[PDB]
RNA sequence: CCCGCAGAAGAAGCACCGGCUAACUCCGUGCCAGCAGCCGCGGUAAUACGGAGGGUGCAAGCGUUAAUCGGAAUUACUGGGCGUAAAGCGCACGCAGGCGGUUUGUUAAGUCAGAUGUGAAAUCCCCGGGCUCAACCUGGGAACUGCAUCUGAUACUGGCAA
């Protein structure tokens, strides 16, 4: 019902007087498969504690995204910290063909077929914040019809 | 030094939608009242009023449906440094067809969807999404 | 060309049964499926994001018996062909002649039905076809020539295929030993256990 | 396959007629459960247990049966899970709001009686407070460390603990049970047609569930993270 | 930027330089192999790398590494030269194809014997 | 091409297995011998060298080398930048070049639409057909993103007049 997914674990350091003291950061996205996504970063002294922090942080941070038939409504860009993301609806593109750290958040979002290309930097944290900014940026024909044109037969045509 | 008044119109629409202003005003012209007339026909903008005799000024009431603005993005396509003309069957659809592209054709200034059933193309002025 | 090695070690690498043996008995509990594919078999690995796609492709190729060059030509044909790509790909794999002989029940396995097709025994549209990669068109009739008719193995394998799920896109008679390929199967018609977007995505990489 | 335990079939004549998909009338006027259909349902159950226990969910094991009493405690404390085997209290799940402070009486009383006033008042008071602990201990001992509502209910006899099933169908807990021939597979989500009254069977089914639980809680993903 | 500047001067294509200047657009070249010798590698590695100097058939005199474990090359030794540097010696940009003309195969190899030119141990 | 005879008989290698990258253990050696596409391994318990077992990929091929494009948004027209990361002339004037406020009229050059001619055939793509299937051959079309001419449209751009 939740269908969690771990993307990438990084090993960081702190460098105190004694020696370099290591800890681990996780990065997860969770979400049902109807356009709800939460990413949780999370960091702890040990790996499964870190992914567990990332689960509990991801579950209370979800974003509602409106998608029809498991794909986008329109091609949408996205930008966060030098990670530019272009993702495209691909009506039966037949494959969630995105890069690393974007394929995860997309298929736990519930899109099944996009054409997603990640420009700029490819840091997994910044590209997953970029794709969640793009997915929240995308709106629906009932959204743009309810604010413009006042008919989905007029807005779509 | 003001070499594209159409881009100077669209940057007032965009800066008004950013700055949360009720109305905006630019020095009027025939093309600005035509494009603003198209935007009122579409529903991104209500109530343009041209108000002047010798030095005309046209004002626009800027729409805000939610707390969020209505003009989500607005680009300028046929800038004077690089004019862009399209065929009939090469006219774009902005935001997968739920935005409108303003094109100037020989039957007047209209939208892309209007120019498809009109069966002709021209100078795509802007992309209003 | 074809694999011809220990044909259940493949099913232990895949974990899931591939139906590569006849099924007189069950999965024998004399191969130790689902616990070891080799020496380091009890060591269960991580099997990362490339690994799940690769094991999906190796799963479908090892079910149907198709190699990588020919299978990639099947992907390319499924990509030029209209509609859903994975559905077109499984339609092309369900349209091979040895698979159609298998799903009539004229051979117990894919290699056996491939040997009946290979040994000039299987007849389609009243004509002999020697080739396991024949694409059977809709509304065709697949038969058995009089030489290899009633020789122990259509009897044995057709006796054994009575419990095997009865694929409903083809008519079969079993006394005349003929079957009409009625229509191509939809994705909903084959078992929902293979996962097509991993393969289409793998070659899309 | 009758693998190691003998789970062939049951009683004689008072079968629930809803279990017509699982019958073979033997010569001794005794039903034979369809063992070639039992195994797909049991694997469909274990595929759910790996999912909801790899959720880090809590399984509650239920079976009394006078013979499967110790197999649940032994075959469930091997995991990190919780059990009810002696007496099924009416409303331990849907009236858990008032079963809660009885658990507080048990934990808060063995806290007082392992070191505290277990001798300080009366020999008769030790004979009262200790007898209270052995009354609540095989009534709430397995559910003591739970502290919440469970995510699953593994019932070994639907006909014997049918009120635990309806109990966890007032609220939304997916129950699943190994049913007998006379049991009713209605509230049970993932029905397992088999043997309820064999010590071999309640070793086998409950043992394979015990393997899917502790083998199911990721020891691999965590390791990778580390 | 500035499309008008792109009209005045077009956007220049980057110019790729080859890593193997001994004859370009040729997979192999053949040399005379004067002075087979040894060289110590650069700093973090430490060994004796067996490397021969080679005067090719086009006038170039390049230097090239000799792979495998032991060889049989002495000073006239007409050998065949393929590409690929070593990243361990300064300037060694080529390899000698083992088992080709005189640069024979390696003894007692069993794994990866397409490389090093070793035939299948039948009998 | 078809029919018959004989008997599983004549027919499986190549690369890899530290990460990227699917696939791991032992033994031999000891910063040596060697490996390596980039990080880099090798100092006595090397999943990285050599051998064996086991496994993984491809298969009458397999791997290496050379070469082109991709990935490379890493010459960015689509599609990048320029305070400190590479990058704003030391500052101006200024010819050619580029760009140009606003209204009306005319023109139709740019622009748009149609039509005709042409854009060879083969090749790519679609729907078929024939080789036992496929590769291959082939029917019909689409396309050949164009150029020229005639006919119109005149919103924008340009030319002319006020």
């Amino acid at each position: 019902e939740l269908q969690e997914k771990l993307i990438a674990v990084n090993r960081v350091s702190k460098t105190v007087k004694g020696g370099r003291i290591f800890s681990f950061t996780a990065l997860t996205v969770v979400g049902d498969g109807n356009g709800r996504v939460g990413f949780g970063y999370g960091k702890a002294r040990e790996v499964p504690a870190a992914i567990q922090k990332a689960m509990e942080k991801a579950r209370r941070n979800m974003i509602n995204v409106a998608l029809n038939n498991g794909t986008l409504q329109h091609p949408v860009k996205g930008v966060h910290t030098g990670s530019r993301v272009f993702m495209q609806p691909a009506s039966e593109g037949t494959g969630i063909i995105a890069g690393g750290a974007m394929r995860a958040v997309l298929e736990v979002a519930g899109v099944h077929n996009v054409l997603a290309k990640a420009y700029g930097s490819t840091n997994p944290i910044n590209v997953v914040r970029a794709t969640i900014d793009g997915l929240e940026n995308m709106n629906s024909p009932e959204m743009v019809a309810a604010k413009r044109g006042k008919s989905v037969e007029e807005i779509l045509g | 030094s003001m070499q594209d008044p159409i881009a100077d119109m669209l940057t007032r629409i965009r800066n008004g939608q950013a700055a949360n202003k009720a109305a905006v005003t630019m020095p009027s012209s025939k093309l600005k009242v035509a494009i603003a007339n198209v935007l009122k026909e579409e529903g991104f903008i209500e109530d343009f009023k041209v108000e002047g005799d010798t030095k005309p000024e046209l004002e626009l009431t800027l729409k805000y449906f939610q707390g969020k603005a209505v003009v989500e993005s607005i680009q300028r396509v046929s800038r004077p440094g690089l004019r862009i003309y399209k065929r009939k069957d090469e006219l774009p659809k902005v935001m997968a067809g739920l935005g409108i592209a303003v094109v100037s054709t020989s039957k007047g200034v209209m939208t892309d969807r209007a120019a498809r059933q009109a069966g002709l193309g021209g100078e795509i002025i802007c992309y209003v999404a | 060309a074809r694999y011809l090695g220990p044909k259940l070690k493949l099913s232990r690498r895949e974990g899931t049964d591939l139906f590569l043996k006849s099924g007189v008995r069950a999965i024998d509990t004399k191969c130790k499926i689902e616990q070891a594919p080799g020496q380091h078999g009890a060591r269960k690995p991580r099997l990362s994001d490339y690994g799940v796609q690769l094991r999906e492709k190796q799963k479908v190729r090892r079910i149907y018996g198709v190699l990588e060059r020919q299978f990639r030509n099947y992907y390319k044909e499924a990509a030029r062909l209209k509609g859903n790509t994975g559905e077109n790909l499984l339609a092309l794999l369900e349209g091979r002649l040895d698979n159609v002989v298998y799903r009539m029940g004229f051979g117990a396995t894919r290699a056996e039905a491939r040997q009946l097709v290979s040994h000039k025994a299987i007849m389609v549209n009243g004509r002999v076809v020697n080739i396991a990669s024949y694409q059977v068109s809709p509304n065709d009739v697949v038969s058995i020539r009089e030489k290899a008719k009633k020789q122990s193995r259509v009897k044995a394998a057709l006796e054994l295929a009575e419990q095997r799920e009865k694929p409903t896109w083809l008519e079969v008679d079993a006394g005349k030993m003929e079957g009409t390929f009625k229509r191509k199967p939809e994705r909903s018609d084959l078992s929902a256990d293979i996962n097509e977007h991993l393969i289409v995505e793998l070659y899309s990489k | 396959m009758l693998k190691a335990g003998v789970h062939f079939g049951h009683q004689t004549r008072y079968w629930n007629p809803k279990m017509k998909p699982f019958i073979f009338g033997a010569r001794n006027k005794v039903h034979i459960i369809n063992l070639e259909k039992t195994v797909p349902m049991f694997n469909e159950a274990l595929a759910e247990l790996n999912k909801i226990a790899s959720r880090k969910g809590k399984i509650l094991f239920v079976g009394t049966k006078r013979a499967a009493s110790e197999a649940v405690k032994d075959a469930a404390l091997s995991c990190d899970q919780f059990f009810v085997n002696h007496r099924w209290l009416g409303g331990m799940l849907t009236n858990w709001k008032t079963v809660r402070q009885s658990i507080k009486r048990l934990k808060d009383l063995e806290t007082q009686s392992q070191d505290g006033t277990f001798d300080k008042l009366t020999k008769k008071e030790a004979l009262m407070r200790t007898r209270e602990l052995e009354k609540l201990e095989n009534s709430l001992g397995g559910i003591k460390d739970m502290g919440g509502l469970p995510d699953a209910l593994f019932v070994i006899d639907a006909d014997h603990e049918h009120i635990a099933i309806k109990e966890a169908n007032n609220l939304g807990i997916p129950v699943f049970a190994i049913v007998d021939t006379n049991s009713d597979p209605d509230g049970v989500d993932f029905v397992i047609p088999g043997n309820d009254d064999a010590i071999r069977a309640v070793t086998l089914y409950l043992g394979a569930v015990a393997a899917t639980v502790r083998e199911g809680r990721s020891q691999d993903l965590a390791s990778q993270a580390e | 930027a500035t499309v008008n500047q792109l009209v005045r001067k077009p956007r220049a294509r980057k110019v790729a330089k080859s890593n193997v200047p001994a004859l370009e657009a040729c997979p192999q070249k053949r040399g005379v192999c004067t002075r087979v010798y040894t060289t110590t590698p650069k700093k973090p590695n430490s060994a004796l790398r067996k490397v021969c100097r080679v005067r090719l058939t086009n006038g170039f005199e390049v230097t090239s590494y000799i792979g495998g474990e032991g060889h049989n090359l002495q000073e006239h030794s007409v050998i065949l030269i393929r590409g690929g540097r070593v990243k361990d010696l300064p300037g060694v940009r080529y390899h000698t194809v083992r088992g080709a003309l005189d640069c024979s195969g390696v003894k007692d190899r069993k794994q990866a014997r397409s490389k090093y030119g070793v035939k299948r141990p039948k009998a």
